[PDB]
């Protein structure tokens, strides 16, 4: 990964690693959630 | 009552002549909402101060609490459900306002319709209500409880 990374400006990397934490928090909500309350797995039930 | 002077009428059976009936003599009178402001009583000040603020209103339009912020006070229900008469504050117009949208409804229906308003009445929790929305986070927004981290619990 760094390899691509290093395509960029400390700029744009440093953008993209403040959005990847974020994600990273939602998505660990997310997972503990599911453990929990067997909800890992979300059938979608109509189209967008 | 809050005087000697409202009170003498029923203290004597005056009052009770102007229904075309004899005299009702009352043996005594009690008082409540009155004393709440005794220095000696350990309501806030504020507390008390707004209460002196209430315009009254007369045994008229008392009906009117059921309803409308009626002078200062107004009414609103228990989680027993009993009606009580509170000072319509902005918490107790809040709360009369999930009476009749919340606490109205069966209590199924009740977490959905929560949902639904949920930043909402997360607002309103946060702004003018006795108890706040325990969903800050460290910058100083509100969040999720689920959103906020071990410290920042």
């Amino acid at each position: 990964p760094k390899y691509l990374f290093a395509t960029l400006d400390k700029a744009q990397y440093e953008a993209y690693c403040v959005k990847v934490q974020a994600r990273q928090k939602k998505a660990y909500r997310f997972f503990h959630n599911g453990l929990i309350n067997n909800k890992l797995f979300v059938a979608k039930d109509k189209a967008p | 009552f809050g005087g000697s002077e409202d009170t003498y009428p029923y203290l004597t059976g005056s009052w009770s002549t102007k229904f075309g009936y004899p005299p009702m003599p009352f043996d005594g009178c009690m008082f409540g909402s009155r004393m709440m402001t005794a220095k000696e009583a350990h309501t806030s000040k504020q507390a008390k101060q707004a209460i002196v603020d209430a315009p009254g209103v007369d045994d008229d339009q008392w009906e009117n609490t059921y309803k409308r912020p009626t002078g200062g006070v107004i009414t609103v229900l228990s989680e027993m459900g009993e009606p009580i008469h509170k000072l319509a504050t902005r918490g107790v117009l809040f709360w009369k306002e999930l009476d009749d949208k919340i606490f109205s409804l069966d209590r199924s229906k009740r977490v959905a319709e929560l949902k639904k308003r949920r930043d909402y009445i997360i607002k309103k929790l946060n702004d003018d209500f006795q108890k706040v929305w325990f969903g800050r986070n460290s910058a100083g927004e509100p969040v999720d409880l689920e959103d906020m981290t071990y410290a920042e619990v």
